[PDB]
């Protein structure tokens, strides 16, 4: 009565595959009678170890519920951006414009804004 | 979120879906009364059952599934029968007095009083909800219920649902093998609205299931509980890619834009490829070339017209199992290299194929074998235009002589939708001609 | 401070980029829970080109990743590094495209590109200096070719002076997997040439020979076709992440390549593709690795380029070598054969070296050619196509929601003067 | 380069050995569903001769 | 890349592919289970480690099917190649072609389209039937005459039962055994024909045993059949085929008839003595006063001879006993072939058959001589069918589905043509 | 410095030429892995003319094995050493020979040329320089034959500089094995004389010759007629492949050889062979060395050399000898007889001695030798095939294959003038 035991298996079978002696609502094998109507035969007999899937590959959702839940994303902020610097430094800050703006070397002969 | 709604009509249709839902049941956990079997016992990775169950409260599975029916007892066998403890009791629609092999009696005067229940049990299980993908009808049209009703099923869903997409199965009559002298008179007039309100209608034979059977599985005298078994292994395979994973999945809108070139072209056939007897199965190899070659077989198709006298517009391939996508792509070549298979002049490309990684179940005292591969093979072609070729001719042998007419005339019917069937059926001998020749 | 951000597109893009961000994190040293365990110490020094910062020092890879079935979103969670990407970073539909361009570009997709834009000017924010963005699609189907298009002429036009890149998963000759394929290939291709800087051609026939005569797999499944694929993207840019000598960036190869701005159509390789019964047979040197760039087999295009000139030619070498084998080995190739190699540029080949090889091997590279050979497909595609359309095969399907026949003709019109451009600079 | 050698041998070992572990656990599967249809096969037969 | 997959036609066919496949069956380990890459040229493989012999039983009286499934080998011939008809047709070429022929091509269909796909290269096509009867002549000629239509150019050769002069087994057999072949010269490779006069002849005088059935008779045709494809299955010491000698033994498409004859027939009172040299069991094949067509040769054309070889086999002594019968000249001199020999060497000995009829064999040689002596024997025949065809007897039975009487004559004009070219032939080059 | 490439091709091919590889690793000294396996380092100098330096020590064939049949591949890969054999060099056909030249030169020949001559071409590519080249494959059997021969005339128009040879197997003149080979090698070396340079030829009577009366041992196989040519077809390049004293190329020999480059058919035979009984009566001297490449007793091919005189004689020696009775033996066998050598042109030889012996013989020897005796075998040929073109029967294979009768009498009279171009050089 263990499909395991039986047959291999995949190991993510749930145990209502692994275990068939649960599905305890099917016909009962009753002995013939005479009045014995033909579309009665559909369901008439319990599934057993030989007839379980090997294996299962259902369609979760789980995730997609919880991340779809309300609505997607869209930006509703207002307009939060820094420009950058081309210069790699965390002193040197130059843009497209603004380009002095940097830390000046200390030159000897004359203050930096003389050339 | 990904569902179907199963609509059940006439005797015909309700024990394909007594079949049905027999073998979605063993394909999920369902025992016959609900309940999940499940006993506190923890499990993660579920919800394949969206497309056809619904998990209410109490913790008990209830399919989405309306059966109508305008005879009561047909559809009291199923009320007494193993599976009462499935269905919502609302959801087994039973007429009264039947339609008894007529086309007026189930469309223009016993089908009014019943059209009010089924059009309110219908939007109570479609509200409930979310997503459609289609509804998957089943009926025949031999009969009156079957193709009365349905044809006024048809243009009554086609208006208040429109873009959701239809399927539509049907049991179509034999050369030889006939049950009513109503047969042609029904199976010519019924094609009013499964032209107009069908978005795919698919066909099947009688006569060439019989004769499956006796040829490759060692059944003789086979009934009419293995024709629904063999039935029930197409619709679980054209859904099989809404629920269980693959590497190239096909919804349903999905074959519909690659198969139907015109709109008015809309009936293809379908064909089950292992097909094999479970003592067979031992001895064979059945691998994943040998049962594609089996498809375009004049010997295992569906509806007794010869393959080898139309052209091919479009072929879909649905494989189930454990398939390579290197060993699809070497067979379909082979297929083109043949030149006793024909392709219309407009159409290199040729197929579309889908695979799905769930094996094809097994069903408790069937005669089908356990493969671990499976193919349904879906194609529309020109060899269904012969068909009616022995259909016109047993409707105007039996209109001359005004045989069998004065039943229809004294119930709401005029005599001029008769010759109007007749030329809208030999209008579409040529829409079938005329997309034949090459350019 | 160059970095760049990996858009991927429909069901075919979620199988090689899922597989992509399990290739670039083995290199820089991730686990899938995110955090930082790796050998080396330069390795994470430019994880900025890629990824990204979060709290507690663990990293997050920059992605969005779309659809229009919410089943695929399910399955890259699932995945084996499927733990690592942001839930805020997947967008997705309820309805399928169902393998219809048109419902993919104007009436089941276009919900949805106002909300993917959302999430690219999220990650566009944080940059220090965009590279460029890059994308992976199909033109095959319906969501990869439709939605995927209308996501390029929607940031190219917002953002035009970055280096957008591709990868396109071509449609083969004969050995195809959908009816309705050209009607999907000729209107991808339309808006295609006028709004990328570079595009990539994969053959899925050109994968399956690789598989068979120079690998000699049994059975090749799907995944390791998208490692293929996943080993060249890595391989392009790995001059971006690591140092080297001769670097060549994601740009520098664009510059070198392209001669006239219609012809950025190319076909790749990946250099060492051993045989696992003939890895004690292989010898590593440079010139072995340079035969298996210009072999016929490597090509991973639909066709042959002998039937051809090369126009420009690239070398993305990666590893330890001497840079007196990489520039005389392309010389002899320049001489031994003369008339496959257009003679108005007097030089045909850029060559690059970094010092990080791949894990698992000494050294690697990844050929690009801008071969004349590539109109070739393009007359396959386009007889394929003007077969259908001569008596309107499948055309309902298209029309009936808005699109009127005329974007048909104009779709050749633009497809068939790029047969003709090759054609005119094949010589003379 | 060596150690890229025992890598190679390491992965043809593992994949003669999936192989037939494959065959030999789903050839005997096979035998046990086919005695199975055989028990069946001759309940039916008794069931037919007591009706 | 060796498969020579096989059909069978007729109660003939299916017998011989019941005692034939005794020493193919025993050839490999493949008790009758069907359980356990040399088997693969025939057995088919499934999933599960169980095999099918690429063959159809294709028969059309019903009882060959029963008698041969209620053997040992229930399960081993599976029961889905057993093509069964609901009514014989009984010496009848127009019943086994006509009016029940068109019935089962159908199914013969399926089951020769679905075999080619499980080999690696297909081979060719080895065919099992007879001529004296006429589900065995009909069916295999519209085999034929569909499959060289569909197919073409794949090996095509015939195993069959030819009446020899003495006696027979049926009134008016040389008409129905001389239209058949019509079809023979056109859309099929090769053919043999063995007589079973040729080997109630030998079955006495090399074994010790008197009155020996037809299943006695059926394994000496399996010691044929052995070593003539099994070179291909076996790597020898030079790997030969079958499409081979299809193209050596064939110089025109005319003559294609060769001679078979298998060396170890001996008794178990004759193995005490008998050393298997080469030389020795060589001239049990190259003296055909003990070979199984009973044509002698002593008027015929000495062209074409394949021996094949299984065993314990040195070249030197072949190259010796080759050169041997090169040295004797009463296997004279044809003209146009100076040596016209070939040499095939295959390294699994043959394997003695418990219920078989002979003792322990060390070396196996088989020969294949292409000799117009049996085509100038074809006139006793040819001359035979004239005195049943002066005065119209049991033509109703067959012109009354499409036998006319155009096609008797046009079947003797077209056949004398063969004998008038065969004389041509033997007029020296 | 010199490479050398390997073509090979069929079945008989295949088992000399797994033969052959497995003899040339013993003196190289290599594992039946392939790593290093030398007992000395004089034998470790120019072991790269065959081999690659594979990475660990290890090292391969630089030989392409070709089959359209793949049941006589597993004769080759089940040998006693064949796991040196790389497996991207097989490349394996699915549709058979048929035993049959111009079903393997024109039908099944033409799917496979490019995929052999491409491979062939990226191996010989890598090389610095390609000295000398060889094919292993017969003339009695269809693809030995038809794609054997087919192959040579492709890599002859890429490839005319660098020096082609042939090791080719004549069919046995006196027991056939084929009926009919004077289809299947007479048009085939109608191809062979225009596509080589020069033609090596063993024939299987010399073969069972030397192990009957000469040899003493009864009952050789195929492993033991291997024995007589695969150290023999490495017995001509040794002194460029081992270092010697006076050491000499492959293509400095087939200078030296001739003035007249017209005319190119030699015979193959291995010198040092005696009865293993008289394996220690007979060991004496150099002298005794020299007494069985003049004399007949060893036949080197089936051709007779006592019917004509020889126009010159060639004799290479391996390992530490004389001088002086060098010149000795070159004039005893010059004083008593010299019908063999022309009298019109007196020196013929070329002495080339080396240092290193293979192990377990101390003074080896190879024999090539040009006369005019490839005439009488071709002749009885011309007695053969004129009984069979006057009759035409089984042509009636040939017409549908592809060509007409008129290629068979043009072949003839490329042949039949060579046999009055013999006859009248060995005149006058
Ligand atoms: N394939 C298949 N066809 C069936 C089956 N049962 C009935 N049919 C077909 O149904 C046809 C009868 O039409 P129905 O749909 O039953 O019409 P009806 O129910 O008899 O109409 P009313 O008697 O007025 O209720 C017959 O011709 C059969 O061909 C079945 O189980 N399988
Ligand atoms: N040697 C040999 N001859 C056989 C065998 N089976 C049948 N025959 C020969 O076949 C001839 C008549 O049998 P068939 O050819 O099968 O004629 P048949 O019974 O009418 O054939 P069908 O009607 O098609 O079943 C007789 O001459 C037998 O000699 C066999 O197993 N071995
Ligand atoms: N290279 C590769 N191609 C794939 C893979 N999966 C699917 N495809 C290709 O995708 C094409 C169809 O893609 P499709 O699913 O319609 O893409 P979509 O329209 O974006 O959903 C086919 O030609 C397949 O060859 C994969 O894992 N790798
Ligand atoms: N010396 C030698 N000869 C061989 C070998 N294999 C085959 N042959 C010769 O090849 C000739 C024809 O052989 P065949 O198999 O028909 O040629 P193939 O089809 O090209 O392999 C015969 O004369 C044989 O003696 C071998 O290993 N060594
Ligand atoms: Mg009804
Ligand atoms: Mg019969």
């Amino acid at each position: 009565e263990k499909t395991s035991d039986w047959y291999r298996v995949s190991e993510d079978l749930p145990a209502r595959f692994n275990n068939p002696a649960w599905f305890r609502g099917y016909r009962t094998k009753e002995p013939p009678s005479v009045y014995r109507t033909s579309n009665q035969a559909y369901g008439s007999r319990a599934p057993t170890v030989h007839e379980m899937p090997k294996v299962f590959y259902p369609n979760s959702y789980k995730f997609s519920r919880q991340v779809a839940v309300g609505g997607m994303f869209q930006n509703n902020t207002l307009n939060v951006y820094m420009e950058k610097s081309i210069v790699t430094g965390p002193d040197n800050y130059i843009t497209s414009y603004d380009r002095l703006n940097f830390h000046p070397s200390y030159r000897v002969c004359r203050p930096s804004i003389c050339d | 979120m990904r569902e179907c709604i199963s609509v059940h009509v006439g005797q015909a249709g309700v024990q394909i879906g007594n079949a049905c839902w027999e073998l979605y049941c063993l394909e999920h956990g369902i025992q016959p009364d609900g309940q999940m079997p499940s006993d506190k016992t923890i499990g993660g990775g579920d919800d394949s059952f969206n497309t056809f169950f619904s998990e209410t409260g109490a913790g008990k599975h209830v399919p989405r599934a309306v059966f109508v029916d305008l005879e009561p007892t047909v559809i009291d066998e199923v009320r007494t029968g193993t599976y009462r403890q499935l269905f919502h009791p609302e959801q087994l629609i039973t007429g009264k007095e039947d339609a008894a092999n007529n086309y007026a009696r189930g469309h223009y005067t016993i089908g009014k009083e019943l059209i009010d229940l089924v059009l309110d049990r219908i939007r109570k299980l479609a509200d409930q909800c979310t997503g459609l993908q289609g509804f998957l009808i089943f009926h025949s049209f031999g009969g009156g219920t079957g193709s009365g009703f349905t044809s006024l099923l048809m243009e009554r869903l086609s208006v208040d649902y429109g873009k959701k997409s239809k399927l539509e199965f049907s049991i179509y009559p034999a050369p030889q093998v006939s049950t009513a002298v109503v047969e042609p008179y029904n199976s010519i007039l019924t094609t009013h609205t499964t032209l107009e309100h069908s978005d795919c209608a698919f066909m099947v034979d009688n006569e060439a299931i019989y004769d499956i059977c006796r040829r490759n599985l060692d059944i003789e005298r086979p009934t009419y509980t293995n024709l629904n078994r063999l039935i029930g292994q197409i619709v679980s395979s054209i859904t099989a890619s809404l629920r269980f994973d693959g590497a190239l999945n096909v919804d349903l809108t999905e074959f519909q834009t690659n198969l139907v070139p015109y709109p008015r072209i809309h009936f293809p056939l379908a064909t089950y490829a292992p097909v094999i007897s479970a003592e067979k199965a031992y001895h064979e190899q059945l691998s994943v070339a040998e049962i594609t070659n089996a498809c375009f077989e004049p010997a295992n198709q569906m509806v007794k017209c010869d393959p080898r006298h139309g052209k091919y517009m479009a072929c879909c391939l649905l494989y189930r199992g454990d398939v390579v996508p290197k060993d699809v792509n070497a067979a379909i070549a082979t297929i083109k290299t043949k030149r006793t298979i024909q392709f219309v002049d407009w159409c290199p490309t040729g197929f579309k194929v889908g695979i799905n990684y769930q094996p094809p179940t097994v069903v408790p005292g069937g005669d089908l074998a356990k493969v671990q591969r499976a193919v349904c093979m879906l194609s529309n072609t020109t060899a269904i235009a012969e068909a009616w070729a022995r259909l016109d001719h047993k409707f105007d042998l039996m209109y001359a002589k005004r045989a069998f007419v004065h039943w229809y005339v004294g119930e709401g019917m005029e005599e001029g939708e008769f010759s109007e069937a007749r030329e809208d059926m030999a209008a579409l001998e040529k829409d079938y001609e005329e997309v034949g020749m090459d350019s | 401070m160059r970095e760049i951000v990996h858009l991927q597109a429909g069901q075919c893009g979620n199988q090689i980029g899922a597989k992509f961000w399990e290739v670039i994190s083995d290199e820089h040293g991730i686990d899938p829970t995110g955090t930082y365990h790796g050998d080396s110490d330069l390795q994470l020094e430019r994880i900025n080109v890629y990824y990204n910062e979060a709290t507690g020092g663990k990293y997050v890879p920059r992605a969005v990743l779309v659809d229009l079935e919410p089943g695929t979103m399910d399955s890259v969670r699932s995945g084996p590094f499927g733990q690592i990407f942001r839930p805020d970073n997947f967008v997705f539909g309820q309805s399928g495209a169902g393998n219809n361009w048109a419902k993919g570009h104007y009436t089941e997709g276009a919900e949805l590109v106002d909300s993917v834009l959302d999430v690219v000017r999220k990650e566009a924010e944080s940059c220090d200096c965009l590279q460029g963005f890059q994308l992976t699609h199909s033109l095959g189907g319906g969501t990869g070719s439709g939605m995927g298009t209308l996501l390029i002429s929607k940031i190219r036009e917002e953002y035009p002076d970055r280096i957008m890149n591709t990868f396109s998963v071509v449609p083969s000759p004969k050995v195809s997997d959908t009816v309705v394929e050209p009607y999907n290939a000729t209107l991808s291709v339309h808006q295609l040439v006028e709004n990328t800087d570079e595009t990539y051609c994969i053959d899925n026939e050109a994968l399956y020979d690789i598989c068979f005569r120079t690998l000699k797999l049994t059975t090749p499944t799907y995944g390791d076709l998208n490692h293929l694929v996943s080993a060249t993207m890595s391989g392009v840019t790995t001059c971006l992440r690591f140092p080297g000598q001769l670097n060549a960036d994601l740009r520098k190869l664009a510059v070198n390549m392209v001669p006239f701005p219609r012809l950025h159509f190319f076909m790749p390789g990946f250099a060492p593709l051993t045989s696992r019964g003939s890895q004690q047979y292989r010898a590593l040197t440079v010139p072995e690795l340079t035969q298996q760039m210009f072999d016929a087999k490597n090509m991973m295009a639909a066709c042959d380029p002998r039937h051809g000139r090369y126009l420009t030619v690239a070398a993305v070498f990666r590893g330890r070598m001497s840079m007196k084998e990489v520039d005389e080995q392309m010389l002899n190739v320049q001489n031994k054969n003369s008339s496959y190699f257009v003679e108005w540029i007097p030089n045909n080949v850029k060559t690059a070296v970094c010092d990080i090889p791949p894990r698992g091997l000494k050294m690697s590279a990844t050929f690009i050619g801008n071969s004349t050979a590539i109109q070739e497909l393009f007359k396959r595609i386009s007889e394929q196509f003007t077969a259908m359309f001569r008596r309107k095969a499948f055309l309902h399907w298209y029309t009936g929601e808005g699109m009127d026949e005329m974007e048909f003709t104009e779709a050749e019109s633009n497809m068939n003067d790029l047969v003709s451009e090759y054609q005119q600079y094949q010589d003379a | 380069n060596m150690k890229l050698m025992q890598n190679a041998l390491q992965s043809l070992q593992e994949e003669t050995d999936k192989k037939k572990q494959k065959k030999e656990d789903m050839r005997r599967e096979q035998k046990i569903y086919y005695q199975y249809l055989a028990q069946r096969h001759e309940e039916e037969k008794a069931q037919e001769k007591e009706l």
